[PDB]
């Protein structure tokens, strides 16, 4: 009903993980669905470059995805990891206002760029990486909502961090990186 | 000529043998037993019903015998070789409706060997960790690191394996695994001067020659084991 | 649609954690949204007293929140930790019936006050506490639905327990206690 | 709205866990609710046989539930663990099409029966078993969506695996097996 | 006759005693203190207000004293017997509006004993793990496995307990716990020949005589402890 | 006068030095290198392109050099000082379109020192844990608890630190860390009588002088280490 905002169900490469990289090296699947006063989210990342697909040759990895949105909830692609806007599961007059999908600035305000403050702006959880030999490794997930503005053109922030801190690296060869689906919910802004 | 049930089902072999790997998923086909009944086909006189008479070590049950097909599968209960390595099992084949009676029917035996996987991390038993060498010595035994492993003795899943973490950048030590006692044998490959007072302490990491099973990785954090080494002084003169 | 029942998105102190305390010492954020035959929940607690904000100076902590509701799904404030009723995201003729937001008494019945029985009335999960030095500690969460009646005036029960069992205390000073958002779902009663 | 597909809230024995068993030995509670482009799920299993209720006398347990659906989203009971079809929370002309509740074959395709491939078809998580002495044990959960066809009559697959790998068995006696509720979300097929 | 507040509240006992188990849920009733005031009932002259004067070891606070009822409960802060076994507490009873003044009022003491539960896993301190026996010997001490346990000394929660994991299928060893030193005493119950060169190494699992508390199970993985055994040769002749 | 590309970009320094802390977040600015080109500004003759020629230990890559700005950042791959303490790096500055050719261009070196954090828990190597004292002695060495720590040797992140958990309520022992060998030195500060047969066993907890990094807390459960102490009898007479 104007209630699902997403990347599509099986997006082509649309996201940049590696630094200084100019073109997408990964496929982010992100779905944001309204449910009353919350949004229910679903996110998974799949590697699409040799750099991304050899990260799990190390035992300590960190994958960061940052999404910056304007005042009507559309992605600002220059600064964001995701290079294509999200779309409604149903089509556009003016493309549209996606502000009701954004994290509430009342629940998750923007604050002083002071270190280690306002930990009420984070959601923590876990998802998994299934290695080529089958071993299942937990990935610690951090989602940051709003909190830190990256510049003067952004209205909303949603960032994802997947962390691996294993005793032994999952892989010894290149393998398709796939984070298992992570679900989360947050208090949403008004439409 | 009208049929009568005048001959029993008999197994193709007095003993069957199969193997299944440890930690196998449920309903994994292990093997299959067979029998034959010479009576009129597709009549109760020839319907065989395969049943498990006894089992060893009996409890718990990790095998289900399909009475109609004779196929043996693994249950929802996981197999662990360190719990039980080999299962020996007496089966049975019955005539008619497959009703268990006090009648003595033909029976064979099944022997399932459980395959070992590296799902157990090595552990140093060596209760007193300190090396010992003399001054001006070479090619001497510093210490013997005794290590225990639950997995199948002799196998690469059991064989200890070593790597220096830190402290051997000077190339004063060499380590190798004694495959018979599973000891890490470290020895001096360089003379040391007691008076120069170099610290020869070092740390090492233990693992298995073969990689660890996917069941246990990440649950294993390579923690370097420190080993202090003491040096003996000797009267050298001027 | 009469489909979100909550505390509001950034409530003032509305909940009592400490024993014998007469006034609120914490801010409970609780959102209950209908979705078909389930409710999707979201809960977070923020400390608002020195007692609450020094609990994590110990390595073994337990925080209990109990919510008792009447037959039309409204909070009974005398016995509950939460001292203000929940409200619909949209306003009141008779205030209203919130029975369809309550935990089903078929799925989660009331039973004999016998110890250790009926563990089908619990939801278990985890959320996190981010310490002032940044260390992230897991908090084991238990939600109890119905199961034990506290008195003869209650129709529905929802209780929350957050447990910390750390090797070393998170804090050595007072710090704002914040439990990271915990989401859960349960089978709901009919409207 | 034709938006909840389930077993009912407190089903009678409807599922077979044990091998070669011909009649139900367990009660599966499964609820699938549409929310925009995802389904939100809720699943719990309760034992209803001595075999199921003594599984936790061992320290290493595995419980598998497999659900195979036809092209309109109805259970194929011969091959499935669940022996009764799911039903809409509201009643039937032709019974009905439940295809919009099924896991997307775009997001979670059917692939080569090659080992250890396509780990994007799995959801991993945790739920718990509360033992009779009260000890709480984590159960690792794997949900497989589509991926492997079991035969030529199936259109959709959803399988559940609960794993216990404890140092010491939870129980030493028979006790009602109850898995605490597990919630999950997945990308859904079109209606 | 009009009342005046001319007698203070006095406790029924100079000392109260109660007990509460470790790791108790919040607001668990421990005990209750009492006092009486002979003045006119249901008037401020007889309203008693129970307060905690001092506490030991004072910090942190794990007890709340309902001033109106005298009931003592456990706080949201968990009790740990290994942190503090016994609490001794001085209470107070006040007249009127229950206002704390510089007036000397009657006070009693409370003694709460914290009950111990098995929530601590045993640990071998025994820093040098190797058995020692001679050839042709029987009923001799192979080794003593020293084990530490934090729980209440003497109790079944503290008493060490042993089981052979592997290596004693030959029945060459017997183990029993020395309840006074909490040592696992392993001894030879069979002669050994040095020349036959049998490997008598074995592994054992440690636990408590009483089961572990539900608070700690599953967090405890029974890991077999390896013990090497060396044999002494003796001149035997032809 | 028309420009020609007749002078190469040259670095402001033959060697650059920076530092970054271990476990730093991705894209954290470490430092910045610089060069200059005297040719016509804002033309390809003056456009510098910074590139990494070689690196040590080369693999894996944890530094990205912005070719346009010269800024060096940290990658998504985490830095671990215990893996590699110092990075030495050869850079390069090129003219024109920044195309890598067989032309020999000016190059400088960069030296990044990785800062150590306390992210490694101490571990006792001391393989034989038992104290030894005589009767009627004072100020003697009971035992030396040898402890290993992976973190930067000498630092408070490496320096061992001790606290008695239980067993020293009698004040019979004193412990202090020997900062040179990182041994916990426990000594008698009270005479003991062998005949009275007091149990002087005790337990101790190990940690670092500096607090543990937030990366590792809660993953560290303070487990008391038991230490048995044996006493020697001496002929004392009547
Ligand atoms: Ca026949
Ligand atoms: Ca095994
Ligand atoms: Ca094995
Ligand atoms: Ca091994
Ligand atoms: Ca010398
Ligand atoms: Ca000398
Ligand atoms: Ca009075
Ligand atoms: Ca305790
Ligand atoms: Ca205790
Ligand atoms: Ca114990
Ligand atoms: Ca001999
Ligand atoms: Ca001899
Ligand atoms: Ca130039
Ligand atoms: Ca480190
Ligand atoms: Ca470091
Ligand atoms: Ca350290
Ligand atoms: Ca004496
Ligand atoms: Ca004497």
């Amino acid at each position: 009903k104007n209630n699902t905002l997403w990347t599509g169900p099986k997006p082509e490469a649309n996201c940049i993980i590696e630094y200084g990289k100019q073109n997408p090296d990964s496929k982010l699947t992100l779905i944001l669905v309204k449910n009353g006063g919350i949004v229910n989210g679903y996110v998974t990342l799949m590697g699409a470059s040799d750099y991304v697909n050899t990260l799990f040759k190390n035992k300590n990895v960190s994958i960061n995805v940052e999404l910056y949105f304007d005042a009507t909830g559309h992605i600002l692609p220059d600064s964001s990891s995701l290079k294509t806007d999200l779309e409604l599961k149903y089509k556009q007059t003016a493309d549209f206002s996606a502000r009701g999908f954004m994290p509430s600035t009342t629940a998750y305000p923007f604050v002083l760029p002071n270190a280690g403050t306002h930990n009420e702006n984070y959601i923590f959880g876990q998802c998994y990486y299934k290695a080529s030999d089958g071993a299942l490794f937990p990935l610690e997930v951090t989602v940051m909502l709003n909190k830190r503005l990256p510049d003067s053109r952004t209205s909303y922030v949603m960032t994802f961090l997947w962390s691996l801190n294993a005793g032994l690296a999952p892989e010894t060869t290149q393998a398709t990186l796939i984070t298992s689906p992570f679900t989360f919910s947050y208090i949403r802004e008004d439409d | 000529v009208l049929d009568i049930n005048d001959n029993e089902p008999v197994f193709t072999q007095d003993v069957f043998v199969g193997s299944v790997e440890e930690l196998s998923a449920a309903h994994t086909l292990v093997m299959k037993i067979n029998a034959t009944d010479a009576d009129e086909p597709n009549t109760l006189n020839s319907k065989i019903s395969y049943r498990i008479v006894s089992l060893e070590p009996a409890y718990p049950p990790v095998f289900y015998l399909n009475k109609d097909t004779g196929e043996i599968y693994t249950t929802s209960v996981t197999l662990d070789r360190e719990e039980h390595s080999s299962y020996t099992l007496t089966v049975e084949a019955r005539d008619g409706n497959g009703e268990v009676t006090d009648k003595p029917v033909k029976q064979a035996q099944v022997q399932i060997r459980i395959l070992d996987v590296n799902d157990n991390i090595p552990v140093v038993e060596n209760k007193v960790l300190e090396g010992m060498v003399e001054e001006n010595q070479v090619n001497v035994e510093v210490t013997r690191i005794k290590v225990f492993d639950a997995d199948e003795i002799g196998s690469d899943n059991w064989l200890a394996n070593f790597t220096f973490a830190s402290g051997n950048e000077g190339g004063y030590f060499h380590i190798e695994t004694d495959a018979q006692t599973n000891e890490g044998i470290v020895t001096l490959i360089k003379e040391v001067d007691y008076e120069e007072m170099k610290n020869l302490d070092f740390s090492v990491i233990v693992a298995n020659k073969a990689a660890f099973h996917k069941s246990i990785r990440s649950k294993y954090k390579p923690t370097p084991i420190p080993i202090k080494v003491k040096v003996k002084n000797v009267k050298e003169g001027i």
